[PDB]
């Protein structure tokens, strides 16, 4: 499946996931299209943000559905 | 996505409407009151709207509640911290 | 600029020093008192400790009132509008 | 004056001025430097938003003070 995370500056990336994936490896993904370590890395997704253990499945993140990404400086 | 009063007013109707497959026509807002939630890094805000709709052509008064996530967010760069009292207790 | 509740604590001892000419010696930050609210679009959010310091080498027991600026700010793109409730009156 | 204008994407940038210069002045050299319009900018100074008639000197901005930019998008 395909997702959008969405940068503060209004660039957009475009991810491969599936909804088995936790947060922690979407973060991954991240950090090899852009060098963000996963560390420094904060997901927002329908005014929460996501914690590390869940999947995006409990989220209930679906094909299309657009995420926010915000650093840690 | 507008955090203007009259904007939210317009949200709740529009909500309401489709929940209940009412039509009420959006006249006036009264009054608000907003009242603000931190949670971890993120803020969210509870919106009390009074408001003024037709119902059968009828004019009449309804009280909202509309929740915002995430209406702000943390970012430590540019916070600025000033001092107000300092004191023993 | 970070938000902790010990950081702050250190903040208004070493802004009291500097103030009022005095050097009082932090220990630890026993508790807090936090509130936040929206203003234009940035967040507020004022900060009530309670600590433990030095003043002659005797601890003491401090409280201090911080107020920070900017502690969050409105970002329209993520927040998220949900109705709660919707009544006549 | 040389002052520092940080995006949220932690990137820095190094700006020309001086105390009798505008928010709008300023706001003018960064879409110089950067290609972003006025209108899409807004800069926060001690925990404020700056207004575009008022000078730095009436914000008290110095040599060296850092101002946070931050982007307004349409999406």
């Amino acid at each position: 499946m395909q997702i959008f995370v969405k940068t503060l500056t209004g660039k957009t990336i475009t991810l491969e996931v599936e909804p088995s994936d936790t947060i922690e490896n979407v973060k991954a993904k991240i950090q090899d299209k852009e060098g963000i370590p996963p560390d420094q890395q904060r997901l927002i997704f329908a005014g929460k943000q996501l914690e590390d253990g869940r999947t995006l499945s409990d989220y209930n993140i679906q094909k299309e559905s657009t995420l926010h990404l915000v650093l840690r400086l | 996505n507008s955090l203007e009063i009259e904007e939210l007013a317009r949200f709740a109707v529009d909500e309401h409407n489709k929940k209940e497959n009412a039509l009420l026509e959006f006249v006036r807002v009264v009054k608000a009151k907003e009242q603000s939630w931190k949670d971890d890094e993120l803020f969210d805000t509870m919106y009390y709207l009074t408001l003024e709709a037709k119902d059968g052509g009828k004019k009449k008064l309804y009280e909202a509640k509309v929740w915002v996530k995430a209406s702000g967010i943390v970012m430590y760069q540019m916070n600025f911290k000033e001092l107000q009292e300092f004191k023993p207790v």
